[PDB]
């Protein structure tokens, strides 16, 4: 027996596999790929034109009441052609389950706002807009929610620096908090924590 | 020079004859951990980290000195290969000094990275409270080389680089058994214009 | 509802990069060097872009190193050089490639050449 | 992989005395806060959240259970011996500030019996997982053996190699549902760690709840929303 | 002994509280000892000397890439489906 | 060299230029309220000159999605300027105050080390 | 005059009189440790041993440095690289 | 015998839940009758709505109907039926039973991004 290895839940595997084949059968227009990851989590990989009609479907069907939307997450992967991906995590209280709906979006290409489906997307879709520049069309008001009012740029992209571009200091000549180009007293020491030997042989050919 | 068919990790590859199992597996991407094989040095078997399991064979084969033939199925990620690598590597780690916090190759040591990647997670050496470990005297090499032979794993990369590429014969291995020492028998300066590369070629940091 | 656009865009106005960093910074696209004291190569296969080194000075108070360059610590990973070229032209950076990868080094490793007759490849040690 | 250090000796001998003394202080708080008519006038029929409001607007935790939804993440999706303990879940009816306040004090009451069960059954064993490549070894093994010193060196210079993949875990915070969407690229650093704070989704409905209420009503609404802005601002 | 009032003020406080009062502050005799003997931490499942191989208990290397559920049916085929059990939250 | 994308806030460059003119018209109407409601040293004519300078800085762009992105961010900054959420220090960030003007000649950059 | 400014440390550092950085010590004391490690490790005598290889722990077991083994076949004083204690074989 | 309260804030106890459920299931059937028969959503929706209409036709009691269906209370059944009717009237506009409008681009959905080839 192996007590240091997490045992997967089979009743969260079979139900999620049957539901993944079910949602692939019910929506062949938008759903490209459904996958059951390690850790018993189901991912649906939709087209960017199907953000609203998939998240509406999982909201209102009898066999899928994913009525709760917990978080909308943006991941910036600059290697890909469409660099941003947007992940909608949905919780189903009736069937006691979770789903993740992932789509790909570029900064210039807009995305459908899920605010008509779930009202939590009134704010979460602002936050990605504050941090990646993913424009969400047909939004109630798409404003800047977390960064400063005079901030220029989206900070959580991987092409943005860690320490930012500018700093703030009080100027007693102008009697106000002015903006200066960045000069750190001690620079950020970039540690080269790269593994020269591969440790996972199961992920060697997982890219095709 | 017709290529031959080798199934490595249940993956086909066409390799020219005479190539090693390590080269035939590095053609597709998988790499076998190594200590006594450099690409620019002679092949040897002073470590046994290259023991991979080929099918229908009683013993594991040394992948950096195995001329592969037609239709071998090499299993790098088998259970026997991982057990052999863990056993050989804890044998390598039995007498090695606990000098990692005072060793300049710590963080770029091949022994540390292969202990995380392929070695075991704990020690089965219960003989450190009594009869101890192996310790050998430091050899006298000049102002370019700092020498602590307690960290050495006896792979003869330095001896092969001296004998073949550097051209000086002053380096060698003396003695038998656990007492083999990889150093000069007398106090001599290992003088060579290419001596610094030996610091690159020592895999552990002796 | 689709329009027609060129596939080459310039996203330097809509980004947060000032003019003093977009007009005079050179981006090196390179494969990072393998550590010569290690025999592994899993950190080599990924291409990356980096920026040119700028002035780093001693602090007047303590002995720390201070730099006004915000982009000295930003290396961005890519799977191919051409995607890095597309990224550098899309973000308006002035790019250059340090060097392409080595295509193939054909080498043969024979154990029998260590012990050979009338050949100079015979070893003297073991 | 577990916890960093073991419990000191005699910690539970103070936790038991403290949990025995806590209930009288709870009753002394309800003697001045519960059923005082001014507290009822500031907490009843104020910020009424319906069931479809809490379901559609992403509410979690007490804001779900003030309105009558029986969703507690410690029982529906159990984690870390919450299925080996037995407790009741406080469910409100009206959905106002008074029902949420009573739900929070009842959560403080049921946490005492979960604490009682945890001190009653506690196994004698290790504190960390024994995979030494994901957890640091003991200092005696680090100063004695070789593999533990190598793993101590590695895991305290460059982090343990997590396999590449995405997961979203979510547990029952006292505020609500606290979620981590952690995505790893196979290196020693995470590629992405998005945090679902429940206070963000609770605060996103303040624009609709706070309309046609008074100023002290809104002060009581942020008082009962149970928001902490460190996780909201992330 | 404990630092406390005389029993008249005690009965006045217990009458005004409405319950039998217990002391809200810790004392030295009602707490654990600060100095204490050294413990021993028991060993776990993998501290046995024999029959412990890492590859039999390897947690990180048993993780697979995610399974394509559309292609899984296609390569395995060569009461409506629900994502979980029904929970009644009413 | 031609791809089909989803338009953001425009379908042609004349429409995008028209909406940029709407943005400039609303900014020009909001200048004297910005000078009145903020405690800033800059006057109305200096604010209008700064508005013209920031428009002719972005004169060079050509792409429809890029110019619509610029119009969207300009309308967001304007909405942060009508409703007073920006401060007096955020308004005076357009004029590069408390910044020494860096020289352009090679000799002064050679003496100063830049 | 103040003698705490020109006093050297164990790292061989002192601000000379023409330096501008001694103006920070006109109102504050310059902190120089008077317990140098070099003299305090030269003060202890070397340990004489008869066996060929010895082990240095540096003190108590869990409270000392990690255990090393020193070979004393070479004549002279062999210094532990962790603690600095010197061993010698007769 | 009607219940005093449904236990949820904002939900009123339905006076005639059986007629409302039957009318909503009939409206869902009349909505999905316009869809093509090769679509999977129409077949699955017709199957579930037919079995729930059989459930509301066999059981004339409220509590027996909530026990037989097993998905919450009957007011939640009315809410789910209205939600499915909204979904079906959106499916007649969106038409999702066709092919993919955008295939996945190259190297898009593989996670480890910078691996060569
Ligand atoms: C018929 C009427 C009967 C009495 C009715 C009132 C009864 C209640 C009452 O006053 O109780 C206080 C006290 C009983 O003490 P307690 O509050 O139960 O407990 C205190 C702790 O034990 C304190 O802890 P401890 O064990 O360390 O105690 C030692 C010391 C602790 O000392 C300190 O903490 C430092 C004190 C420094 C004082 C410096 C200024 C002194 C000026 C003189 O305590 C005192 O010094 C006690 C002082 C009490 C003063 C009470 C004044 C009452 C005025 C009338 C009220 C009606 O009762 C009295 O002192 C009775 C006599 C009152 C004065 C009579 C003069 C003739
Ligand atoms: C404090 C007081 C105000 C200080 C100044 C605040 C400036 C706020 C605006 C700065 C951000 C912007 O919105 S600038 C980007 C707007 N877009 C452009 O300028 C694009 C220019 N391209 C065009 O085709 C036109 O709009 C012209 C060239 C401006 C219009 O065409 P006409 O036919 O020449
Ligand atoms: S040679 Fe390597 S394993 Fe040995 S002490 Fe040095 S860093 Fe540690
Ligand atoms: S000194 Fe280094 S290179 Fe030479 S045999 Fe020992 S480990 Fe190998
Ligand atoms: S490197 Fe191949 S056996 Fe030693
Ligand atoms: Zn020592």
């Amino acid at each position: 027996d192996k007590p240091t290895v997490r045992q997967p839940d089979a009743v969260a595997r079979s139900h999620l596999s049957d539901f993944g084949r079910y949602v692939a059968e019910c929506l062949p227009k938008y759903v490209q790929k459904v996958q059951l990851t390690a850790g018993d989590e189901l991912e649906v990989l939709i087209a960017p034109e199907g953000v609203v009609p998939v998240l509406q479907f999982l909201k209102d069907h009898h066999q899928a009441q994913f009525t709760n939307l917990v978080d909308i997450a943006g991941v910036d992967v600059p290697c890909r052609k469409n660099r941003f991906e947007v992940v909608y995590n949905l919780l189903s209280l009736r069937y006691n389950s979770r789903i993740r709906v992932k789509t790909y979006t570029d900064e210039l290409t807009p995305l459908d706002s899920a605010c008509e489906v779930h009202k939590a997307a009134n704010w979460y879709e602002r936050e990605i807009w504050d941090m990646y520049g993913v424009f969400f069309a047909n939004h109630p008001d798409l404003r800047r929610i977390l960064t400063d009012y005079g901030f220029e740029g989206h900070p959580q992209r991987r092409d943005f620096p860690l320490s930012g571009y500018v700093e703030l200091r009080y100027d007693d000549e102008k009697k106000r908090v002015v903006c200066e180009p960045l000069e750190l007293a001690q620079e950020f020491r970039k540690f080269d924590l790269s593994a020269p030997w591969e440790q996972f042989p199961n992920f060697r050919n997982a890219n095709p | 020079p017709e290529k031959i068919e080798v199934f490595v990790d249940d993956i086909p590859v066409q390799v020219v004859p005479g190539t090693t199992v390590l080269q035939a597996a590095a053609q597709i991407g998988v790499e076998i951990p190594r200590f006594c094989y450099h690409e620019r040095l002679a092949v040897a078997g002073n470590c046994r980290m290259c023991l991979v399991e080929v099918e229908k064979s009683p013993k594991p084969v040394a992948a950096c000195a195995m001329p592969v033939m037609k239709g071998w199925r090499i299993k790098t990620n088998s259970d026997l290969t991982r057990k052999a690598r863990e056993g050989v590597m804890e044998f390598l780690l039995m007498n090695h000094p606990l000098d990692c916090p005072i060793c300049d190759q710590g963080g770029e040591c091949d022994l540390q990275d292969q202990a995380m990647a392929f070695g075991s997670d704990r020690s089965r050496f219960t003989d450190i409270n009594y009869t101890g470990k192996r310790a050998v005297e430091d050899k006298d090499i000049g102002p370019l080389v700092k020498t602590i032979m307690t960290r050495c794993i006896h792979c003869t990369r330095c001896v092969r680089f001296a004998s073949e590429i550097a051209g000086v014969d002053d380096l060698g291995t003396t003695g038998r058994g656990n007492d083999m020492q990889i150093g000069t028998y007398v106090e001599k300066l290992f003088l060579t214009e290419l001596s610094g590369n030996v610091i690159d070629l020592c895999p552990v940091g002796a | 509802g689709k329009i027609t656009v060129p596939t080459a865009v310039n996203l330097s106005p809509i980004s947060g990069v000032p003019e003093e960093h977009i007009r005079e910074r050179r981006v090196r696209i390179h494969i990072p060097p393998k550590n010569a004291m290690q025999s592994g190569t899993d950190n080599v296969n990924t291409w990356q872009i980096e920026f040119d080194n700028r002035e780093r000075w001693e602090n007047p108070l303590m002995g720390w190193a201070s730099s006004g360059d915000p982009l000295s610590n930003m290396n961005v990973q890519f799977g191919s050089p051409e995607e890095a070229i597309t990224f550098c032209e899309r973000n308006g950076w002035r790019w250059y490639v340090d060097g392409a990868a080595k295509p193939k080094k054909e080498r043969v490793k024979n154990y029998g050449i260590n012990f050979a007759w009338n050949k100079r490849t015979r070893v003297s040690t073991k | 992989g577990g916890v960093s250090l073991d419990m000191p000796l005699g910690l539970m001998d103070d936790i038991y005395e403290f949990a025995s003394k806590f209930a009288e202080r709870l009753d002394e708080v309800e003697d001045v806060l519960t059923t005082n008519r001014i507290w009822v006038q500031r907490t009843e029929d104020i910020g009424i959240v319906t069931a479809e409001e809490a379901l559609n607007y992403g509410f979690s935790g007490v804001m779900l259970r003030g309105s009558g939804i029986k969703w507690d993440l410690r029982k529906q999706q159990p984690y870390d011996a919450y299925n080996l303990v037995n407790f009741d879940v406080p469910i409100g009816t009206k959905g106002d500030c008074y029902d949420r306040y009573l739900c929070r004090v009842e959560e403080m009451r049921q946490s005492l019996r979960i604490i009682d069960q945890c001190l009653n059954q506690m196994p004698a064993g290790e504190i960390k997982t024994d995979d030494a490549k994901v957890a640091p070894p003991s200092r005696s093994e680090m100063k004695t053996s070789m593999e533990a010193l190598i793993h101590h060196f590695k895991l305290f210079t460059q982090g343990y190699q997590v396999p590449p993949g995405a997961t979203y875990t979510a547990i029952e915070a006292p505020k609500g549902e606290f979620g981590v969407y952690l995505i790893s690229d196979g290196s020693s650093r995470p590629y992405r760690c998005k945090i679902k704070a429940p206070g963000f989704a609770h605060l996103a409905a303040l624009e609709k709840i706070g309309k046609q209420h008074m100023l002290a009503d809104v002060v009581a609404i942020i008082g009962t929303l149970d928001v902490v802005f460190g996780e909201i601002d992330r | 002994l404990r630092r406390d009032v005389s029993p008249l003020i005690q009965r006045i406080r217990a009458f005004l509280l409405g319950r039998e009062h217990n002391l809200a502050l810790r004392f030295e005799d009602g707490l654990a000892d600060r100095t204490q003997p050294q413990p021993e931490i028991p060993d776990g499942p993998s501290h046995l000397l024999s029959a412990n191989y890492y590859c039999q208990r390897d947690g990180r290397r048993e993780v697979l890439p995610p399974i394509d559920l559309v292609e899984q049916q296609k390569q395995l085929a060569a009461k409506l489906p629900t994502p979980g059990k029904v929970y009644a939250w009413d | 060299a031609v791809q089909q994308v989803r338009p953001i806030l425009s379908v042609d460059r004349e429409e995008a230029r028209k909406r940029a003119l709407n943005l400039y018209k609303a900014w020009y109407r909001q200048i004297p309220y910005i000078v009145m409601d903020y405690d800033i040293p800059m006057t109305v004519e200096q604010c209008r000159d700064k508005l013209r300078e920031e428009f002719v800085k972005h004169r060079n762009v050509t792409d429809i999605r890029v110019i619509d992105m610029l119009v969207i961010k300009g309308q967001m900054e304007l909405k942060e300027s009508v409703e007073i959420w920006k401060q007096k220090g955020h308004i005076m960030r357009y004029w590069k105050e408390s910044q020494d003007p860096k020289p352009t000649d090679f000799l002064s950059k050679f003496i100063q080390g830049v | 005059c103040r003698g705490d400014i020109e006093k050297v440390t164990h790292t061989g550092q002192v601000f000379d009189k023409e330096d501008y950085r001694n103006a920070r010590f006109v109102n504050a004391k310059r902190y120089v440790n008077e317990n140098w490690g070099i003299k305090l490790i030269e003060e202890v005598p070397p340990k004489e041993c008869t066996e060929r290889v010895v082990f240095c722990d540096g003190g108590d077991g869990p409270l000392g440095h990690p255990k090393v083994y020193i070979n004393l076949d070479k004549p002279g004083n062999h210094i532990c690289g962790y603690c600095g204690l010197r061993f010698v074989k007769k | 015998i009607i219940k005093a309260s449904t236990g949820l804030t904002g939900l009123a106890v339905s006076t005639n839940p059986h007629h409302t459920l039957s009318a909503l299931y009939g409206k869902i059937l009349r909505a999905v009758s316009k869809m093509p028969q090769d679509a999977s959503y129409r077949k699955y929706t017709e199957q579930l709505v037919k079995q729930r209409a059989d459930s509301v036709a066999q059981h004339k009691d409220i509590t027996a109907l909530e026990k037989a269906v097993g998905c919450g209370q009957v007011e939640e059944l009315i809410v789910q039926a209205e939600n499915e009717l909204i979904l079906a009237r959106k499916m007649l506009g969106w038409k999702p039973w066709e092919k993919l409008v955008q295939a996945a681009p190259a190297k898009q959905w593989d996670w480890p991004p910078a691996q060569i080839m």
